[PDB]
């Protein structure tokens, strides 16, 4: 018998053993594809699916954009970014008529959140690039080093505390001719037209495909807040709802079409996934969006929001760091920036490479390629869901005119589709009417990625329906072991992170107790404190045991002083000092929490009481400096050599440098190469 | 002459040999782990990890009754603070002084809670 | 009064940044706020080419194809440490009990074997120097035996600098870093050339590695800790799914390697992180009670670190891998590709049926690893959960339809009942038991040979997988692009003989799905 | 050396040493404190960077 | 001391180690350095 895991599926159906096709659960060690060819590829292929429009140069940029909306339809089935105007509106509307007051009410709450929300807001997020001094960097740190900018130049209305009045900072920065930062080393001077190109930047990294800068982010927010409250006000909307609340939303949406649904009427769902999502839905569509959201609304409101498609759409893609080159014989290696890639030879790359480099020059403008439409991964994620959720909207029997109509579910790129019909014929004709209203507004469905069949099973953010069951597994188990922090800690955050997992990430009960088990076994090793009855030698061990002996109720004792694991699935959110409180011994708990102890620090997101094990760990020299003080007798050397032979290398070209000029005689000379050969056969053994 | 004898010396004394031979011209500006977890496993390997009070010294005695030292007369940081074995922390929590218990269900009773609806 | 402005820099933005036609946003803004829907959908469509259509190719049980896996020479191994060709020097350890010190517990496994012959080269490393290899080890018999000269008796061992040994670790290797304000102009300087990897056909090992990661063991490979006592319902048969697996899982090689895995990448970090510049001895060393249940340490072979002055995650630790076989290399050469194996000594096993004398190898290769790597294989008993929670998914989802819980009469069930293996008859069957190995050996293999061709073939093949199920469900399944969904599986196999078996298993799944 | 120390790591009974019955014609404070040596004495083995 | 080198050479190289740490912190005087750096040559060259 050769085994073959895959046999499985000829007894266990697909969606029962699914947790069986996803290889790691957890991230994996190497995440490639973001390298400086790879964002060429996104720069070019966002143009080529939107390369029919209006092509104008910025004013301000002074950068070739492509504007592709209002443009030619589509006779092919390729990805178009050609949207339309008076299609996305309508969608639009058909959803405020569909859902009365969803956009006026949805403002008025983010009318509400865009006064009370805090500077504070935009220091939680990942990689931001850092305009004040070309890099990508943490947020906090970002902010920082942009507010010190906004301090050094008359812009100090963000020390007010507010969001809205940093974005007032971020407005009148524009107009400001000079731009100069106190860099502490250096009076650093930006011109107005290289400022704007760092302001409208998107930076790769290596940590997404690439980030925006501090002054465009700021505005995102108020969008994408915009975009839940309307999501939120949306059944259709797969976000941003909880873990087993949105196990429902699939129940729903079948249990809708399969109970109308009489002997006649056939229904197919489509498990849906779209196509190059970022690459084609165009800036300008998403400000047509807002702008019909924030109708009847005051011009303040629908301003700040308006100002993220606008950046957007004039927005510029740094190329990284560059390429890197490597010479055969001669060993050598050097890096080529982005910067000077524009003004650099064409001669030098191979035949894949040099056609991407000749398709995207025209675009290049101050070593940043010119990228005005598309959009980069997971930015208007929730404002997307809204215009695709609008397509989903437009399947009401009273839109469609017609005997086929559909319902289904969206979230970002990935969907859902229901179309039900009397006939075949029907729900072909439902499915090519969803496929080419989806065209109008730059949405479009991978045909590779995709499938259909008769409804009661599908798959929607890989979460597998079937015959009302969607199989239950963790897709990211975290790191089961020791924090690092101290015995006190780890044990809360430890127990902590398994109930969370449980609760968020579906984990099931099972696998949690090994989880925990795993923990405990990782726990015990780390701070030698295995059970107090076990045989095991550590240092510990001696004194665990005095403990042991000593104590009565042992089920008492914390783990970390040779107690027993008294945790299982209904004690996790339990603090363990809490959990055993009654069993400990009078005494015990006496020395355990007596604050007059010497290891807690001043005397006084996880729950853990102050005890002993709240403790608090550590972060010749004339010999050192002796052996670096002949060094600087020899250089008032080579990377990689050792001390000794970067020493006896240098002493033999002084040597023979010395007898060819004539400073020391041949008996000073070969005096030198005789000690230079004892320093030698010490090495070696 | 006189520095190229001098490093003959220096490769005499079996001590200063080993700075020469391991240290590189690059980590010698060094001598002029992000990761935690690996840092405390690490720490815990060590004679005396835990830094304490100096009246430690004062409260546990040095040894325990096997001969085992439970804290060292080393310089931490910024203070006078000492170099204690985790052997300490279990040493009080067997031997130290008792106070009255009473006050930590109620200091700590936003925690306790979560044991009262179980 | 809050009051928001657009002006200047941002205006002529603003102005630049709407539909072609509008060239003021206060002109565009009038037309959506007096925007009313007059059938433009509608309109637009019946505008738009009958050509752009989602048209359904019906998927029925004659339309896939098998996947078409790609021709070259046989594939290589790429692990780490060696799986079933692995050998071990095993010593009893009883009365020391818990962390004791790897060095020595090598020494004391190298001192039961007195087999050693003369080493001579077997199968050479065609892209490396073979003298160099057989040199190095040497130098670890010479410089073990040199610890029994030494006054004190050191903790770890650092092998001394030689020629073999900083040609093996890469020393002097790395070329120089020239600022191109110096190297402006040179007439040989081609990019990082990102070959097209050449590609590998699907050789037999593969399975072979596979079919005995599934197999039992004499040897119990986890001691998983306590827990608390069950209460609730759910803690009760929690308790009951992970006993039964964990029962099964417990002497499984998969867990063997699972353990060679974390005590080879620990110690290899540890010493990464200690000793930075030294070339560290590593020895490679696993422990297991025994059948009869007596603690017993196991020596695989050893690894020498190179230079270790790490300061990213990504940053790379080269080593030297000397590993102890049975295996004959010239077996499956093709295999051990990457390796110069040596023949280093011989075994006597005078079995029931008389004296049977074996050579003994040693499996040599360059290599190199980085802190995340090496954390990846600290962290591999992570497979021993996915593998848990496939099989606790799988009875909840059984369970779901008749509504009672299925944990018992999966594993008492005494009848072989699950397809989980092929033989010239066809599909063969096996225990609950062999499914839990079978899905444990899938997670660890997941783990070493982990790719991201394997995480595209994974994702892709998935959809095919329940296209498939549907039209076994009877459900009409439909297709749009089905030729774009294969190119973009077949995309994936390029080299990788762990992705190119499972492919392999995909076409011989397909075929038995479709009767 | 290494036969006693892992003989001694089977015993886990140590209590804090008292004199039961002292030898008349001697210091007996001395013997107390030559054992509390030896135990001392071999857990600082376990402190040498080289094991002697 | 290094376990390769001989006796004297051994002892001729503590000799300028403890010659030149003892010139720095200032025991023996610029006369007494000099008269061991001196001894410290007629010893090498008798080898
Ligand atoms: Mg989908």
């Amino acid at each position: 018998m050769d085994v073959n895991p895959t046999l499985l599926f000829l007894k266990v159906p697909v969606q029962n053993a699914i947790s069986t096709t996803f290889p790691y659960t957890g991230d994996p060690p190497y995440s490639h594809g973001t390298g400086t060819g790879y964002t060429m590829d996104t720069v070019n292929r966002t143009h080529k699916y939107s390369e029919k429009g209006k092509w104008t140069t910025n004013t301000e940029t002074g950068a070739p954009q492509l504007n592709p909306i209002d443009g030619p339809l589509p006779e092919d089935n390729e990805p178009s970014g050609y949207a339309q105007t008076d299609c996305v509106l309508e969608a639009m509307a058909f959803l405020e008529e569909s859902h009365p007051g969803i956009f006026e009410n949805s403002c008025l709450e983010t009318m509400e959140i865009v006064q009370q929300t805090r500077v504070d807001k935009l220091t939680q997020g990942r990689q931001t690039y850092d305009w004040t001094l070309n890099r990508n960097q943490p947020a906090a740190t970002a902010l920082a080093n942009t507010i010190e900018v906004f301090r050094s130049n008359g812009l100090t209305a963000n020390e007010s505390g507010r969001l809205i009045d940093f974005l007032k900072d971020v407005m009148d920065s524009m107009d400001k001719e000079e731009m100069e930062i106190t860099t502490h080393f250096k009076k650093q001077r930006l011109n107005k037209r290289s400022y704007l190109i760092r302001a409208l930047t998107l930076n790769t990294m290596t940590k997404a495909i690439a980030t925006p800068g501090m002054q465009i982010r700021g505005f995102v927010y108020f969008v994408e807040a915009l975009a839940r409250s309307i999501c939120e006000k949306l059944e259709q909307s797969g976000l941003p709802v909880g873990g087993n609340e949105k196990k429902a939303k699939l129940a729903n949406v079948v249990r809708k079409m399969m109970t109308n649904s009489q002997d006649t009427e056939l229904s197919f769902t489509i498990t849906g996934d779209n196509t190059k999502w970022n690459e084609n839905q165009n800036p300008r569509m998403f400000l047509a969006m807002i702008t019909y959201i924030t109708r009847n609304q005051p011009e303040w409101f629908r301003n700040v929001l308006s100002i993220a498609p606008i950046m957007f759409s004039n927005k510029m893609a740094r190329l990284g760091k560059g390429y890197m080159f490597e010479s055969k014989s001669m060993k050598l290696r050097t890096q080529v920036p982005a910067e000077m890639l524009a003004n650099i030879d064409l001669k030098y790359f191979n035949k894949s490479t040099r056609e991407k480099i000749e398709k995207i020059r025209p675009l290049l403008i101050d070593g940043t390629a010119s990228l005005s439409p598309g959009m980069m991964m997971g930015m208007f994620n929730m404002l997307s869901t809204v215009l695709g959720v609008s397509i989903l909207n437009l399947g009401q029997k009273k839109y469609t005119k017609t005997t086929y109509w559909w319902d289904g579910l969206q979230s970002s790129d990935d969907f859902a589709l229901i179309v039900n019909a009397p006939n075949h014929e029907g729900i072909q004709a439902g499915v090519d009417r969803f496929y080419r209203t989806c065209k109008l507004v730059g949405i479009n469905m991978s045909k590779k990625k995709s499938y259909i069949n008769r409804t009661g099973t599908f798959e929607f953010t890989s979460f597998f329906y079937r015959y009302g069951f969607v199989a239950n597994f963790s897709m990211e188990l975290p790191s089961f072991g020791v924090s690092g922090i101290n015995e006190s800690a780890d044990m809360s955050v430890g127990v902590t992170v398994i109930k969370n997992n449980m609760i968020n990430n579906d984990l099931g009960p099972a696998t949690a107790q090994m989880a925990l088990q795993l923990f405990i076994k990782d726990y015990r090793y780390t701070y030698r404190c295995h059970r107090g009855d076990t045989q095991i030698q550590t240092r510990r061990a001696f004194e665990l045991k005095k403990l042991w002996e000593q104590t009565r109720s042992k089920a008492g004792l914390l783990v970390s002083d040779g107690g027993p694991n008294l945790y299982n699935i209904r004690n996790l959110h339990i603090p363990e000092v809490c959990l055993k409180w009654e069993l400990m011994d009078e005494d015990y708990q006496g020395r355990l929490c007596n604050p007059m102890n010497p290891f807690v620090s001043h005397k006084e997101e996880y729950d853990a009481v102050a005890t002993t094990h709240s403790w608090i760990p550590k972060r010749d020299e004339q010999m050192y400096q002796k052996c670096c003080n002949l060094f600087e007798k020899f250089f008032p050397p080579v990377g990689i050599s050792s001390m000794v032979e970067a020493m006896v290398s240098r002493a033999r070209i002084d040597a023979r440098i010395d007898f060819e000029s004539g400073r020391i005689k041949k008996e000073e000379f070969a005096e030198i190469m005789k000690i230079c050969s004892t320093i030698e056969e010490l090495r070696r053994q | 002459m006189e520095r190229i004898k001098e490093l003959r010396d220096l490769m005499s004394q079996s001590r200063t040999r080993e700075i020469l031979t391991k240290t590189t011209v690059d980590h010698m500006a060094i001598i002029k782990e992000k990761n935690p977890a690996l840092r405390m496993k690490w720490m815990m390997a060590m004679k005396y990890p835990i830094t304490a009070d100096k009246r430690i010294m004062e409260m546990i005695p040095e040894r325990n009754e096997q001969g085992q030292t439970l804290w060292s007369k080393t310089n931490d940081a910024g203070s006078d603070r000492v170099m204690v074995s985790p052997l300490a922390v279990t040493w009080w929590n067997r031997n130290g002084p008792t106070t009255s218990t009473v006050h930590y269900p109620k200091v700590y009773k936003t925690y306790f809670e979560k044991v009262e609806r179980l | 009064e809050e009051r928001f402005e657009i002006t200047g820099t941002m205006r002529r933005l603003a102005d630049q940044s709407l539909p072609p036609n509008f060239s003021s946003l206060e002109n565009f803004r009038a037309y959506v706020d007096g925007f009313e829907p007059n059938g433009c959908i509608e309109g637009k469509l019946s505008q738009m080419s009958k050509e752009v259509n989602a048209r359904i190719e019906p998927f029925l049980r004659t339309t896939p194809r098998p996947l078409r896996l790609p021709d070259g020479p046989p594939c290589s191994q790429r692990s780490k440490f060696l799986l079933m060709d692995a050998l071990k020097l095993s010593i009893e350890d009883p009365s020391h009990e818990g962390e004791g010190i790897p060095l020595y517990d090598a020494i004391k496994c190298m001192k039961t074997f007195f087999g050693w012959k003369e080493p001579n080269i077997i199968k050479p490393h065609e892209k490396g120097i073979n003298p160099n290899y057989l040199l190095t080890w040497k130098q670890v018999l010479a410089e073990l035996q040199d610890i029994e000269n030494e006054e004190k008796i050191p903790r770890t061992k650092n092998m001394k600098k030689t020629s073999q040994l900083k040609w093996a670790l890469g020393e002097n290797m790395a070329p120089e870093k020239v600022d191109f304000e110096d190297c402006k102009d040179v007439n040989d300087l081609k990019q990082y050339d990102s070959d097209e990897p050449e590609p590998r056909s699907l050789a037999c090992w593969i399975q072979s590695e596979f079919n005995k990661a599934c197999e039992l063991t004499d040897s119990s490979w986890v001691e998983l800790d306590e827990i608390g006592e069950d209460v609730a319902p759910i803690e009760h048969i929690a308790s009951m799914r992970r006993n039964y697996f964990t029962a099964e899982v417990s002497h499984c090689r998969a867990t063997e390697y699972i353990m060679k895995g974390v005590y080879i990448n620990t110690a290899l970090l540890n010493a990464s992180c200690a000793a930075m510049d030294d070339f560290q001895l590593i020895p490679m060393i696993s422990k297991c009670r025994t059948k009869e249940g007596r603690r017993k340490t196991n020596l695989y072979g050893f690894i020498i670190k190179g230079r270790s002055h790490l300061r990213n995650d990504t940053d790379v630790v080269n080593f030297v891998s000397m590993e102890f076989s049975l295996t004959d290399p010239r077996l499956e050469p093709h295999k051990w590709e990457k390796y110069c194996v040596l023949e280093i000594g011989d075994m006597l096993l005078r079995t029931a049926v008389g004296q049977v004398s074996r050579p003994m190898f040693l499996y040599v290769r360059t290599n190199g690893t980085s802190k995340i790597k090496m954390k990846w294989g600290m962290e591999m008993r992570r497979c021993l959960l996915q593998s848990l929670q496939q099989i606790e998914s799988m009875i909840e989802a059984e369970s779901s339809v008749k509504e009672k819980d299925l944990t018992k009469e999966f594993f008492e069930n005494k009848s072989e009942t699950w397809p989980i293996g092929e033989s010239p008859k066809g599909v063969e069957e096996g225990s609950i038991g062999k499914v839990c190995r079978t899905l444990l050996a899938k997670s660890v293999f997941n783990s070493l040979y982990a790719s991201p061709q394997l995480e595209g073939f994974s994702a892709e093949s998935r959809k095919l997988l329940l296209i498939v199920q549907a039209l076994r469900d009877n459900l009409e399944p439909g297709t749009f692009d089905l030729e774009g969904l294969y190119e973009a599986i077949e995309e994936c196999l390029i080299n990788d003989p762990w992705v190119l078996l499972n492919a392999s298993w995909f076409n011989s799944f397909l075929t038995h799905a479709l009767r």
